[PDB]
């Protein structure tokens, strides 16, 4: 964890961030509850309580998906606003000795491509990152639920995941 | 480099999805072993097999979006590394109602033992200079290149830092002033032509404060009214980016016309008579010495005959004032620096 | 090094040779797309057929669910049958594992060949953009119509947008075959209860039509406001010295804040339609399980609610839902490719270039504008071999434009051009620098010879300026590296145009940014010393008429024409009003000009 995710969360604040983590967490917990109620429904052999609980829990799933999509786009618009209007107002008060030292295309490259990355490319990647790793840890949680024998198998796959990830990341940088 | 970054990014994902297919196999065989000789359910085995298929569907998106979040978080780290830069401290030490409304009523520029550097680690570019200018005086400064003559006009505006010396204008020190009040009530014109796009009426008036009468008089006194009247915008003609609709001297004359809008008592000039022709330069010298007759003008001369009609000539060499007198008093004396400047011309 | 060299089929000039052969048999943006499909159809259909072969092999997942938990709910004496073989959980798990290994390695091969196609596309259209640049006239840049930051913004964020579209488009090509064979497998597992869910799968066409057309005009207005913002920021920060000295930075900050405000309005529109595209693309499968499980136990005869068809349908809906998530980024990069090809074909249809004496322009007419009155009228010049000439005029009277007509950068309305065109050495009124070393700036890909290099340094007196530089001669200057004086880069640009060994040396005001002493050193150790000894033809417009006695020819210009050419005695003989205007201007009234 670097300082840039700390400045990303400080520019996001607390108010969108609590809804950001908790709408995603209940948005995956409603889906784990939906197919856990389906796995209660498959051992039938009490009738039409299961389909009504299924209907109201997928209504809870579609409203948590709704509030998840507008909270990731609301923090995308808020950090797309507030990482401008401070960079501009802290490069507009810079001295002339700063411009005489630094190359000008570096500052214009910061104003073009990195601000383009911040408004466009970051919050869709943040949605697929949060949704992919929260589906992944809900998958690991519910595969630890159905068997205890996967919990002694989880340690070689995680140690080869950490070893192959560190051994790759020293080439990838 | 993009192909090797590509083949690394497919190598990691082909190993990690091989590990994910092995996760499908080991969850499959322990769930059918625990449903073979024990009893879980039917549906719990199908749930565990389904989410074992889901973690092989989503492990590549976990590792690829973690790498993309690192690679796109580096831009946030570079924007934050730019964002921790310094400032200029635009608000001064003097109180903002200590100044009058007409602050530069006249020119009483007192140079009292001034010396500047550029940065904190290099030399004093100017040594200890001393001058005081009467408020009608159309004085000039000549000297060699690299003498600090552009740097003294930068030292009027505190662009460079004044580590010793008290430059006092009208009884008010320059270092105790707000900088927007300083650089709004004082008009430099640079040697280099800097011209934005948009149009002429944007370019002389960026903040919509002047009428067209004083703008057309500013185009008349910059020897420029005929080409703006020939070009069919009629003050709304498009100058392009960098001023490349026009010539280099036309860019210089447009920069001088943007200097002529803001009526201050001091029009400090650098060599804006550089890179124009001598006929319109001398006609422009007679125009600015009929127009700004009450105003103090201080010029840096590129040519040494437009400083010949000045009130006083301050020849600067290597940081210090060498000569400080009337131009014919510096001409009629000893074979000096100003006499060799006018001698090496003709 | 040891990344190494490249393969010959992945070379640019082999790529763009295939695109120029695809540019033939075309005799527009649709022609650009037809040349791109004819150039790169084969590797793209290899990528798309690897995504045919994966994800149809991906539908052995829910087939193995339908094997395994249907099994767990439950001569010809040592032989097993095929129905006995394909209803056993261990061999169905091993077959699931082999099918998932082969499906993930075919997905990785599809992603590799699509990114290799996009990399070769990026190399071919980068050198196609450059081959448009080397024929491009300055008149489509000087009077508007693009900026240099916009032409760099092409290769910055349009070549990469077309590259990311060629990354993403096999998912566009092999999305709907996975949709139609997946709904046939939904019909195979549980029948007509899944045909209710076929209605919410066929309802993606409003949210691929209306949402994407709203995103299309939102992204077009976004890129128009962003090019306005980048052009205003680039013209802000180059003029930061005059912008701070005039205290105009709050006005220009207000101007770019209003441009950022209109760009944030279009970002709000693009944001809201992207957020409802993400909401519809993740909200239809969770509605699809609701309508198939209310169509299972209501409105239809309950034929088989097994666990097998339930978890086979939920795993089949999860592999019907997991390719569906990418589609907002697919239509994002699709419409950024469409405006990329539209602005690229707008750039690629721009206007282009067309007696002991070198240059013999006789009767020429020249215009900056494609459709305007000519800035240069009828000119008749003769520039003799080995001799200096000078162009003397006022401001704005055709002096640099006479050189730019003689280079060929001006368009030629009428007249004739006669040379000997050879290589002409030239340095403008605005000096031009590279981001290499100062020794690479002076030499400019010539052979380095230190005697001539010392002759052109100490001719134009650069040695204290090299001595003040921190790495000496090996500093890199320009836009990167270290900023310079303004008087340094004028001498660097005219010291580049003495090392050329070119017979015609054009100059466009070298004595602007210098004093009298360095101009006297260039007049007395640079020009008239090195160039008389080679007998190189020099052309030098100046206003410094003290050096006009050192002239073999004088061109006088006013108002786009030439008034007279010839020598100083010819201007003494008959152009005596201009000669006495020069005599009153020069203040050598006691003496003569000769
Ligand atoms: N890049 C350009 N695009 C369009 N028009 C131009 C351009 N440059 C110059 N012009 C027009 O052509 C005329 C001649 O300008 P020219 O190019 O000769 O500069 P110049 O007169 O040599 O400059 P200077 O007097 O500063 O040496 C000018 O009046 C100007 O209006
Ligand atoms: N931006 C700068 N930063 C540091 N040093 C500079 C800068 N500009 C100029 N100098 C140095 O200070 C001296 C100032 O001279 P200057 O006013 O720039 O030109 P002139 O030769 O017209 O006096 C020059 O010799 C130069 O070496
Ligand atoms: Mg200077
Ligand atoms: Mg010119």
């Amino acid at each position: 964890p670097w300082r840039a995710c700390a400045k990303y969360l400080s520019s996001a604040g607390i108010l969108l961030l609590s809804l950001l983590v908790f709408s995603q967490l209940l948005k995956h917990m409603v889906l784990v509850a939906i197919d856990y109620w389906l796995a209660k429904w498959t051992d039938s052999a009490d009738q039409t309580v299961y389909a009504m609980v299924f209907t109201v829990l997928c209504s809870l799933g579609i409203v948590l998906c709704l509030v998840t999509s507008v909270t990731v786009e609301w923090t995308g618009l808020k950090v797309a606003k507030r990482l401008h209007r401070s960079l501009l107002n802290r490069i507009i008060l810079a001295p002339m000795r700063f411009f005489e030292t630094t190359p000008l295309g570096s500052i214009l490259n910061r104003f073009s491509s990195d601000c383009n990355t911040i408004d466009q490319h970051i919050p869709s990647t943040l949605e697929c990152l949060s949704r992919s790793t929260l589906l992944c840890v809900s998958a690991l949680a519910v595969i630890s639920y159905v068997t205890p024998v996967f919990l002694v198998a989880l340690l070689p796959l995680a140690i080869v995941c950490y070893f192959i990830q560190k051994y790759f990341r020293v080439a990838s940088r | 480099a993009s192909l090797f970054l590509t083949a690394a990014n497919r190598w990691l994902e082909v190993r990690m999805e091989y590990i994910g297919a092995c996760v499908v196999l080991i969850a499959a065989v322990t769930s059918i072993s625990n449903s073979l000789h024990r009893e879980l359910s039917a549906g719990l085995v199908g749930l565990g097999l389904t989410y074992a298929l889901m973690v092989s569907n989503y492990l590549n998106w976990m590792v690829r979006n973690l790498a993309d979040m690192e690679l796109q978080l580096g831009a946030v780290k570079r924007i934050h590394g730019l964002l921790k830069t310094e400032a200029e401290s635009y608000e001064g030490l003097l109180a903002p109602s200590l100044i009058p409304k007409n602050w530069p009523d006249q020119g009483k520029i007192q140079i009292q033992n001034l010396s500047v550097r550029y940065d904190s680690s290099l030399k004093p570019v100017l040594k200890h200079v001393n001058a005081l200018i009467a408020p009608g005086q159309k004085i000039g400064i000549c000297g060699r290149t690299g003498s600090g003559k552009s740097s003294f006009s930068l030292a009027f505006f505190r662009m460079v830092d004044t580590f010793e010396g008290h430059i006092i204008i009208d009884g008010i020190d320059i270092a105790k002033l707000p900088l927007h009040t300083l650089r709004s009530r004082l008009s430099i014109i640079l040697q280099d032509p800097v011209l934005f796009s948009g149009t002429i009426r944007f370019n002389l008036d960026p903040e919509r404060k002047c009428s067209d009468s004083t703008l057309w008089e500013a185009l008349e006194i910059a020897q420029l009214k005929l080409v703006v009247k020939a070009l069919p915008g009629g003050l709304d003609a498009i100058i392009t980016e960098g001023g490349e609709n026009f010539s280099q001297g036309q860019r210089q004359l447009f920069c001088l016309a943007r200097a002529f809008v803001r009526k201050t008592s001091i029009f400090i000039m650098d060599e804006a008579t550089a890179s124009i022709d001598m006929a319109t330069e001398n006609i422009l010298q007679k125009v600015v010495m009929t127009a700004f007759a009450d105003r103090t003008v201080v010029t840096i001369a590129h040519r040494v005959h437009t400083i010949l009609s000045a009130d006083l000539v301050i020849v600067l060499k290597r940081g210090a004032i060498l000569e400080f007198d009337k131009p014919e008093k510096l001409l009629s004396r000893k074979d000096s620096v100003f006499a060799s400047f006018v001698r090496a011309d003709k | 090094r040891a990344i190494g060299k490249l393969p010959i089929a992945m070379r640019a000039l082999t790529n763009y040779q295939r695109l120029c052969e695809a540019f033939d048999a075309q005799v527009g943006a649709r022609a650009i797309w037809q040349a791109l499909s004819h150039a790169f159809g084969r590797r793209l259909v290899l990528s798309s057929t690897f995504r045919i072969l994966a994800d149809l092999l991906g539908f052995a997942g829910p087939l193995c669910i339908f094997g395994i938990v249907d099994h767990l709910g439950k001569l010809g004496v040592y032989f097993v049958s095929s129905q006995e073989f394909l209803a056993n959980a261990y061999v169905l798990a091993v077959l699931l594992f082999l099918a998932l290994l082969l499906q993930r390695t075919f997905l990785q091969a599809s992603y590799y060949v699509a990114i290799e196609t996009g990399i070769n596309l990026r190399g071919a259209i980068q050198t196609k953009i450059y081959n448009k640049i080397m024929h491009l006239s300055t008149s489509n840049l000087s009077m508007g119509e693009m900026t240099a930051g916009q032409i760099c913004n092409l290769v910055a964020i349009d070549t990469n947008q077309l590259m990311w579209f060629f990354f993403l488009c096999p998912n566009l090509w092999a999305m709907p075959v996975q949709i139609i064979v997946g709904v046939i497998l939904l019909y195979y597992i549980l029948g007509v209860s899944a045909l209710i869910g076929a209605a919410v799968i066929i309802l993606l066409a409003p949210v691929q039509y209306f949402v994407a057309t709203k995103l299309s005009q939102a992204q077009r207005s976004t890129l128009e406001y962003s090019n306005e913002r980048l052009k205003q920021t680039n013209e802000m920060l180059r003029g930061i010295k005059l912008l701070k000295l005039y205290a105009w930075e709050n006005i220009f900050r207000t101007r770019v804040e209003t441009t950022r405000r209109k760009e944030m309005t279009s970002l709000r529109a693009f944001a809201i339609y992207t957020s409802i595209s993400i909401f519809m693309n993740t909200a239809i499968p969770i509605a699809a399980v609701l309508i198939t499980f209310v169509g299972h136990v209501s409105f239809f005869k309950e034929a088989d609610f097994s666990p097998s068809v339930a978890f086979a349908s939920l795993s089949l809906f999860h592999i019907l839902v997991t390719p569906l998530f990418l589609l907002s980024s697919v239509v994002r990069s699709t419409v950024k490719a469409l405006v990329s090809v539209q602005k690229l074909s707008e750039f690629l249809s721009s206007a282009e270039i067309r007696d002991n004496c070198c240059v013999q322009i006789m009767g020429g007419y020249f215009t900056w504008t494609p459709d305007g009155i000519p800035t240069l009228s009828n000119i008749t010049i003769r520039i003799p071999r080995g001799q200096l000439t000078m162009i003397v005029g006022q401001v704005g009277c055709g002096k640099s434009s006479l050189l730019l007509a003689a280079l060929g950068e001006m368009q030629k309305v009428s007249g004739a051009v006669f040379w000997s065109r050879g290589p002409v050495a030239y340095a403008s009124q605005k000096p031009w620098l590279l981001n290499a070393t100062v020794e690479e700036n002076i030499i400019f890909e010539s052979p380095f010879n230190k005697q001539r290099y010392k002759m052109v340094i100490e001719a134009c007196s650069l040695q204290p300026d090299i001595d003040i530089l921190p790495h000496g001669d090996q500093t890199q200057i320009g836009e990167r590296g270290i900023n310079l004086s303004g008087g340094q880069r004028q001498r660097i640009s005219v010291a580049r145009a003495l090392y050329q060994h070119a017979n015609v040396v054009f100059l466009d005001d070298p004595f602007s940014a210098l004093d009298i002493h360095l101009s006297d050193h260039l007049m007395q150790a640079g020009i008239l010393e090195l160039l008389r000894d080679d007998k190189r033809t020099v052309v030098l417009v100046t206003h410094k008429l003290q050096y006009l006695p050192h002239a073999d020819w004088i061109i006088a210009m006013k108002d786009g024409t030439i008034q007279r050419e010839g020598t100083l005695k010819d201007f003494q003989r008959s152009e005596c009003q201009l000669f006495e205007h020069w005599k009153t201007l020069m203040n050598r009234q006691d003496q003569e000009l000769e």
